[PDB]
């Protein structure tokens, strides 16, 4: 019966869930993440956009439009790591991100 | 700025709220019934025949 020492430190690592499959085969894939400007009003802790790069197609995720999803706001997502030697799960916060392949308007 | 992926997750953990043990070992309650309709006291012939 294992056990983890909950070590809470602290950043919010993200996690990706694809509408077309699962991401089996990594390869040059790249990826950055985008954040609001005005940090004075509340809704700046939730407007967050993560951007794919890759040369076929490019996929977005959001959090705040029409099709994002509502795991991560009636829920909390956290991550666990457990360092075996010292044997610490020290835990992050999280989000998910449900992307998009961007076509046109 | 690199975001690169990482291995496939080893594992989740679940974690909720649990219900007590306390509330959950009790005994019953059941309503007492209200007993058969006994004969009340006091019964005595108030009728006696005429002449």
């Amino acid at each position: 019966l294992p056990s983890a020492r909950w070590q809470y430190c602290g950043q919010r690592a993200v996690l990706v869930q694809f509408s077309n499959g699962k991401l089996q085969s990594p390869g040059n894939m790249r990826f950055t993440l985008y954040e609001n400007k005005d940090s004075t009003n509340p809704r700046k802790r939730n407007q967050r956009i993560l951007a794919a790069e890759t040369d076929r197609l490019s996929y977005v995720g959001n959090n705040f439009g029409t099709g994002a999803l509502k795991c991560n706001t009636l829920c909390r997502h956290f991550v666990g790591i457990l360092n075996k030697t010292s044997g610490q799960m020290e835990v992050y916060d999280a989000e998910l991100f449900n992307m998009q392949p961007l076509f046109s308007d | 700025g690199g975001l690169t992926c990482a291995s496939a997750p080893q594992g989740t953990l679940r974690i909720l709220e649990g219900p007590q043990q306390s509330l959950s070992g009790s005994p019953l309650q059941p309503i007492p019934a209200s007993p058969p309709p006994q004969i009340p006291p006091g019964l005595r012939p108030r009728f006696c025949a005429f002449g």
